[PDB]
């Protein structure tokens, strides 16, 4: 409390000196600001129809008005307006005041990851050959860009995660993004399809329309399943609206004009509903299985996920690992933190062999009905 | 004392949260969320100071976000910006550069030259970028010693004068007041040491590197073996487990 | 204020949306003086909702969760929505008819994207008996019987869900704690049909010398709303007879006409 | 009146339109099938119109078509919904294209992975006269295209192309080119000078695909 | 002693932060503005604290803030306090009491308790330890280097007591309960599975910790109802949208979740899996004992004629549940009411049986 005494008064200090100088000075930054730009303008903003030579005159149509074939602003050239530019336009005088970018929607950039997702490749056990190559899609040709050139090719301009569900796949996404730098496009196909007809269309494009303006951008696709994988067709026309969304994916994805630095990234459980136009190369070319770990990898796992914690230092996953023929990274998660649940059922601090072996016979064994780990690996 | 005083006193000195950098701790959670904003003024003395003032806080509670925005404003309204802005990039990630200054030493790897000054001012930033081999890191307590310094406590206003100065006038009469942070400036520090405390062999739990030997780097390690007095991050030496002992 | 952009007075009334969605509904206003054969109903009725309500202490007292959720279930035209509606009359509770119609949910509802909205009106002026007609209904009733199991707050609101042949109504929808008191209409007999004859034919000019029960006799499959077509007619019958009475010869008559409509699709 | 492409989705048809693109001095007119996919209930017919009188006020000019399958599908008969848009649009184009009022001043070029959803008022004869099949290649022609390929990077004497041509297993034009590609990527690793064999192989071996393994219990 | 001198310290304190030229400021900051202002949408932004908006009438002007307030306080597409002169910024907004947070935030009290659901425990255990605990006392976990129980999932026939946990749980808890159900989360508007999971879970997210709770799950497949499009291709993404919301990621954080289902034949693997939910608990169908909980805790809050024995209604039905059991006991009530009759008596609970089981 001699110290907490010391905190309060010390504290008060301020609080009573704060109030003095406080009566003693009584907007700029801003009201002059705000004044200053107050006499400055507004200026609707218009949609191009498009100029005319032998002297300017562009031609526009604004938006909830109409069209007006107006001049333009003093202060820019005849050039730097090209066509389908949102320029603004002096209000009243109705004349280009100044120009502008482009729409992006609010639904595209409300999807550019801003931060990022701590998943570095330490994460990323039993892998060294997945990451391996993915590092040629991604790492390498977005950072190192020289070698590709002193040799002249191309890399994997796009690449194509698959497997059951629970190898690592959005790791891989999120291990990216993370040591990346480039632009991670967060772009999940769930977002893909809509309710207005041709709606998606207008996604891609944004994206592809974003992916753009923005040099080495990383455009990553989870769940493709959901946008459009199979073309089928019929007397109901019903998974229609969608395949064209991924015909718009596919064309924009590499079908005339080219795309640029626009790297891609898809994640599945099921590359099995996949349209031959996604997987054939050109749009997708590398392609990356995801295994279910074998026995040196869930060790990596094992001693991954577990190198976090406090565990008896005897006990040697190896043995746990070993108990685990086919189960995915995840579930030998379930036990790592199983083992919590004893240790802390009874009260320990540090977990015993059987803590874990309970745990891989209490997770593996007892949720094996579960698993779909079996059902989805031949992708149904 | 920092926000409320000066909020009230500036709006009512653009080196004012200059200082304020300073005895940091407050540099992250206002002065790495504040800090870049305060830097954001369109006051030429705050664009110059803030950038200096985050060294401290760089060490103690760096930011990523401006560390961009530097980038960006290097040459907005100001060369010296710019002339800051890979300075001060070296500043801050001169001894606070990856993990909290990512987005930071990236620009100076990819700072070089567009300007003999800039590419001066480069080789210093870069020079500041690898300063320390890279791994240095700015605390008013080295280590986890518990107890406040007073020696580069005056390493560093110091330090603001003197480029705070010539910088208001001229670009810089001279270059020979780069180092008075010095008095201070520590690495990245984890210094473990052994039960009879001349270096010798002895280890830790992991760092990033290994068990840390007498003085092995990595910085604020909360670790498995124990110090003496009041285990924590930093400096910890080590005894061990009678049974275990070692 | 116009330019001023500032309140220059607040007029009166706002007109509500609940109410508007009622009156978009349109629900005939039954009081039960007007329904004969359906008491035992009615008594039920009067313990899952009258009781309930007038006292919640009796059943508190008791020491008993009381109800919340009702359902009636029978021939169709025979009298369910008027149970639904008499009690909810005379019990002064908000009586709400939740359907499925996109103009209710403009008016009530500004779309949101569920049937949770529908509650907060309810609350507001609970006490308020929701009703619903006629698979995507019983989905609308579950979701609301799920607010009001223990997980909602307040209190003092019976979804009354009344459709026909519980045997179409799913599973879920019967797990024996969940349809509080399961009441059943039964078909109108002689009498029930002789009282809900003597209640539709007191509303028109009705002659001497007019034994209705005779008139039920010849009925056999009718049912409160069927009664009713045979009535009309029997005036329809009349009035094209250009008089204004209306004697017993004519409803024979009805019968057989609405018997034909009975016998026809 | 203008052509119909088809075939397997990798064999090569937009670089044909690429191709024509680049030569045909007229103006060309490429044109994605998605696109005159709209909401508003009138933009797809609209820019159609729009597409088919701006070329019509050029002449000439070649208008490409990437996936008629986009605008391009039969048009059932339900109750319930259906599309509308698309359908319309389709009919929209269709009276263009042919119908009140002809026209030799346009060339209309529809590339499509699938010659069968398409509905079958859009094929004819009038419509698109020439339906023009892009068969996957055979060898000499795959070793045709790998050497395309090869052509730009540094290669050795030590690649027999007829070989990574046979041992390619019905490859669209494509594929070829992806184990190009990869067995770039591949000699990169070693970062040895110009690839080599071997290299082109293993762009086989991946270019490929084929899950995995352990089946090397095999003979 | 020092306490007071504590005290008063904290009460200088008060009157220091209640302690807070600027009138003209404050007015300049009135007259700056105008009265009245002008709502309107925000749309793209410019470090020249001026963007386009967005308006119903759908002028879009370039303007400033009137900078005190700030525009790294808002995000694109929000609406925006503007002048009517040149719709200038004017500060900020609050994004008003939206119809979505209410309804899915359960506030008022649960009910019941965890000394309510007679005949359970090592469910309980399971997930209060996984869940409520490491809310409450987490601070073991912490040590353990382990994490919580991602989601859990709750299962078995009709009357297990699935709700009742997700309502004990909540009578005692101390976050944000989400009661969303899935037949919710089947619309009739293409697209809008994934609208109302992503504004569950971002509702979720944000009202910080909280309890995403999804009873019937199952509802989502094992339903396909008219007034719907795609058919099942889309409920399927709507599943697509749940699991990959309820897993990848962005980094999810507090949302802990828990699904009540009846048959878990009918949930997608990759809901199942762990990870997204691991924990899986049963819900057995009483016996003999727990049922004993069941009827005492069900009869013994209300005047059960102290002469019949609960027991006979536990060896009565075959397999009833712990619903089955509640009903009896509310037969009786009606009985009880019926023949005016405070205390109930035996075939009262018998016609119960006979009314409720049998029927
Ligand atoms: N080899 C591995 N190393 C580390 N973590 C793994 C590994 N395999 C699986 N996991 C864990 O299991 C989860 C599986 O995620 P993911 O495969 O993306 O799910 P989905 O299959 O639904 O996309 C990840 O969160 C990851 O933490
Ligand atoms: N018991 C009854 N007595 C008199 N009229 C009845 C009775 N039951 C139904 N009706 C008639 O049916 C009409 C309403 O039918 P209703 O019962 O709401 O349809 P449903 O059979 O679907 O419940 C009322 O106009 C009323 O005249
Ligand atoms: N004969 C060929 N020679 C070279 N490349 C070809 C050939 N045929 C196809 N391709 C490759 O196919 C790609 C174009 O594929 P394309 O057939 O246009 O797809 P789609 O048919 O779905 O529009 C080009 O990158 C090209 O390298
Ligand atoms: N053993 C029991 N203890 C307490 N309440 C029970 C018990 N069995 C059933 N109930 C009651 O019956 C209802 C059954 O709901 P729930 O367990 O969620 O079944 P379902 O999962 O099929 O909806 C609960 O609201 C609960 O109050």
């Amino acid at each position: 409390q001699v110290e907490d005494d010391i905190q309060q008064l010390l504290k008060k200090i301020n609080e009573l000196t704060g109030i003095k100088e406080s009566d003693t000075g009584l907007l700029a930054a801003d009201k002059q600001t705000l004044q200053s730009e107050q006499p400055l303008q507004v200026a609707r903003c218009t949609k191009i129809i498009n100029a005319d030579s032998e002297d300017p005159k562009y031609i526009i149509n604004v938006k909830q008005f109409a069209k007006f074939v107006v001049d333009l602003s003093d202060q820019v050239a005849p050039t730097d307006i090209e066509e389908g530019m949102r320029v603004g336009v002096d209000r009243n005088k109705y004349q280009i005041h100044i120009p502008l970018p482009p729409k992006i929607d609010p639904t595209v950039t409300m999807m550019q990851v801003e931060e990022k997702p701590d998943v570095t490749y330490s994460d990323v056990g039993g892998c060294k050959e997945q990451i391996e190559k993915l590092r040629e899609v991604v790492e390498t040709p977005l950072l190192h860009p020289e070698r590709f050139v002193n040799l002249g090719i191309e890399p994997p301009k796009g690449v194509l995660l698959f497997g059951p569900p629970g190898t690592g796949k959005t790791l891989c996404a999120r291990a990216v993004a993370n040591r990346t730098d480039a632009c991670f496009i967060r772009v999940i196909g769930s977002e893909l399809v809509q309710k207005y007809v041709g709606e998606g269309a207008r996604m891609v494009r944004e994206l592809f329309e974003m992916a753009r303006t923005k040099k080495a951008c990383l455009i990553f696709f989870d769940e493709i399943d959901a946008i459009g994988g199979a073309r089928f067709d019929d007397g109901a026309g019903g998974d229609n609206e969608v395949q064209r969304t991924m015909l718009e994916l596919i064309n924009q994805l590499d079908g005339f004009d080219p795309r640029g630095n626009i790297k891609v990234l898809m994640a599945t459980n099921r590359p099995d509903t996949l349209d031959p136009a996604l997987m054939r190369p050109g749009r997708l070319d590398r392609k990356i299985e995801f295994s279910l770990p074998d026995l040196e990898g869930r060790t990596h796992i094992f001693k991954i996920h577990a190198r976090s914690m406090s565990v008896e230092r005897d006990i040697r996953f190896e043995l746990l690992a070993r108990l685990c023929p086919n189960s995915t990274g995840a579930e030998i998660r379930s036990v790592c933190t199983e083992a919590g649940m004893f240790a802390i059922r009874a009260r320990r601090k540090i977990a015993t062999e059987k803590d874990f072996l309970e745990a891989v016979n209490k997770v593996i064994k007892s949720y094996a009905k579960f698993s779909a780990t079996p059902r989805y690996m031949t992708y149904n | 004392l920092k926000v409320q005083q000066l909020l009230h006193i500036c709006s009512e000195a653009v080196l004012g949260i200059a200082l304020i950098a300073m005895g940091e701790e407050i540099g992250a959670e206002m002065a790495l969320r504040t800090f870049g904003h305060l830097l954001r003024y369109g006051e030429p003395t705050l664009r110059r100071a803030v950038p200096l003032a985050l060294a401290l806080i760089s060490v103690s509670n760096p930011r990523l976000n401006i560390l961009d925005t530097l980038s960006k404003f290097s040459h907005d309204a100001d060369p010296e910006v710019s002339y800051n802005s890979i300075f001060a990039m070296g500043m801050v990630g001169s001894g606070t550069n990856n993990a909290r200054l990512a987005a930071m030493l990236r620009q100076l790897a990819q700072y070089h030259a567009k300007d003999p000054n800039n590419l001066f001012m480069v080789r210093l930033a870069q020079g500041l970028t690898h300063l320390g081999k890279g791994t240095l890191t700015l605390c008013p307590y080295h280590s986890d010693r518990q107890l406040m310094s007073q020696v580069a406590v005056a390493g560093l206003l110091t330090v603001l004068v003197s480029f705070l100065d010539v910088r208001n006038i001229i670009l810089g009469k001279s270059h020979y007041v780069l180092y008075g942070l010095v008095a201070a400036m520590q690495p990245r520090m984890l210094v473990t040491f052994d039960e009879e405390l001349r270096p010798l062999p002895v280890s830790v739990r992991v760092g990033q590197p290994v068990l840390l030997a007498h003085g092995e780097r990595a910085e604020l390690a909360t670790e498995e073996f124990l110090p003496v007095t009041p285990i924590l991050e930093g400096f910890v030496i080590l005894r061990k487990n009678p049974n275990y002992d070692l | 204020r116009n330019d001023s952009y500032t309140l220059h007075k607040i007029l009166p009334n706002k007109v509500d949306p609940l109410v508007s969605l009622m009156m978009v509904e349109k629900v005939p206003d039954s009081t039960y003086e007007m329904i004969g054969g359906l008491d035992k109903q009615i008594k039920e009725i009067k313990e899952v909702i009258e009781l309930p309500v007038k006292h919640p202490e009796l059943f508190e007292a008791l020491g008993i969760a009381q109800p919340k959720g009702v359902l009636l279930y029978g021939p169709p035209g025979t009298g369910k929505t008027l149970l639904a509606r008499a009690v909810a009359h005379h019990t002064d509770c908000t009586f709400i008819r939740v359907s499925g119609s996109e103009l209710v949910q403009k008016f009530i509802g500004e779309g949101a994207r569920m049937v949770r909205e529908l509650f907060v009106m309810a609350r507001e002026h609970a006490p308020s008996i929701i009703f619903m007609d006629e698979s995507e209904v019983q989905r609308t009733m579950l979701e609301l019987l799920n607010q009001l199991d223990g997980f909602e707050a307040t209190k003092n609101i019976k979804v009354i869900m009344a459709t026909n042949r519980i045997d179409i109504l799913d599973s879920a929808l019967l797990r024996p704690g969940r349809i509080d008191r399961k009441i059943e209409f039964p078909p109108p007999n002689e009498e029930a049909r002789l009282d809900i004859l003597k209640i539709h034919s007191r509303k028109m000019n009705l002659t001497r010398g007019i034994n209705l029960r005779k008139i039920a006799e010849l009925m056999p499959g009718a049912s409160g709303a069927e009664v009713k077509g045979v009535c009309t007619e029997a005036g329809m019958y009349a009035l094209r007879e250009r008089r204004v009475h209306v004697t017993q010869e004519d409803f024979e008559m009805a019968v057989a006409k609405v018997m034909q409509k009975d016998s026809e699709k | 009146k203008g052509v119909l492409m088809y075939g397997p989705p990798g064999t090569g048809k937009t670089l044909l339109a690429r191709a024509c693109a680049a030569q045909t001095k007229a103006t060309f007119l490429k044109l994605a099938g998605p696109q005159l996919v709209q909401m508003f209930i009138g933009d797809g017919a609209k820019l159609v119109r729009d597409a088919f009188a701006l070329a019509k006020e050029k002449a000439p000019s070649i208008i490409f078509i990437d996936e008629l399958d986009a605008i391009g599908t039969k048009r059932f008969d339900s109750e319930k919904a259906g599309d509308r848009e698309v359908q319309r649009t389709m009919l929209e184009l269709l009276n263009q294209l042919d119908g009140f009022q002809p026209n030799t001043q346009v060339k209309v070029i529809a590339a499509t992975n699938r010659v069968d959803i398409l509905d079958p008022a859009l094929l004819r004869s009038g419509r698109l006269d020439r339906k023009i099949e892009f068969p996957m290649p055979n060898e000499e022609a795959r070793a045709r295209i790998m050497q395309i390929h090869s052509r730009k990077m540094n290669v050795s004497p030590d690649v027999n192309y007829e070989e990574l041509a046979r041992c390619t297993d019905d490859f669209n034009g494509a594929q070829c080119k992806a184990v190009c590609v990869e067995a770039g990527m591949i000699a990169l690793r070693r970062g040895a000078t110009e690839l080599t064999h071997e290299d082109y192989m293993e762009g086989i071996l991946e270019v490929q695909a084929k899950k995995k393994a352990n089946l090397q219990y095999y003979a | 002693l020092e306490r007071i001198k504590d005290y008063l310290l904290m009460e200088e304190e008060f009157i220091r932060n209640q302690e807070q030229k600027q009138e003209e400021e404050r007015s300049k900051v009135d007259d700056l503005r105008g009265t009245p202002m002008s709502v309107g949408t925000l749309e793209e932004i410019i470090d020249d604290n001026h963007a386009i908006v967005s308006t119903s009438v759908g002028s879009e002007h370039y303007v400033s803030i009137l900078s005190f307030v700030d525009k790294d306080l808002l995000e694109p597409g929000c609406s925006v306090l503007l002048n009517h002169k040149v719709h200038a910024v004017i500060g900020v907004l609050m994004d008003d009491t939206d119809p979505l947070v209410t309804v899915m935030k359960v506030e008022k009290a649960p009910q019941e308790t965890y000394a309510d659901i007679g005949g359970l425990d090592n469910q309980i255990q399971e997930i209060k330890e996984s869940v409520e605990l490491p809310l409450t006392h987490p601070e073991y976990y912490e040590e353990m280097g382990i994490k919580p129980p991602k989601g859990v999932i709750l299962y078995g026939p009709p009357g297990t007591g699935k709700t009742l946990l997700a309502k004990a749980v909540a009578n005692q808890t101390s976050a944000t309960f989400l009661r969303v159900v899935g037949s919710e989360l089947i619309q009739k508007y293409l697209g809008d599975g994934p609208k109302l999971v992503r504004e569950l879970f971002r509702v979720a997210e944000e009202h910080a910790p909280s309890i995403v709770f999804i009873d019937e799950i199952d509802a989502i497949g094992t339903k396909r109802y008219d007034s719907n499009s795609g058919g099942e291709r889309e409920i399927q993404r709507t599943m697509l949208e749940l699991l990959n919301q309820l897993d990848g990621f962005d980094s999810r954080g507090d949302v802990k979740v828990i699904m009540a289902t009846n048959r878990i034949e009918t949930l997608d693997p990759a809901l199942i899996r762990p990870g997204r939910i691991d924990r899986k608990i049963e819900f057995p169908l009483p016996d003999e004992k727990t049922k004993k909980r069941i009827f005492q805790i069900h009869t013994s809050r209300m005047t059960l004629a102290d002469d019949v024995t609960l027991d006979d209604l536990i060896m009565a039905k075959d397999d009833l549940s712990g619903a089955d059991i509640k009903a009896i006991c509310t037969e009786a009530g009606l009985m009880a009411l019926r023949e005016r009759r405070m205390k109930v008596t035996n075939e009262d609970f018998k016609k119960s049986k006979e009314n409720v089981l049998y029927k």
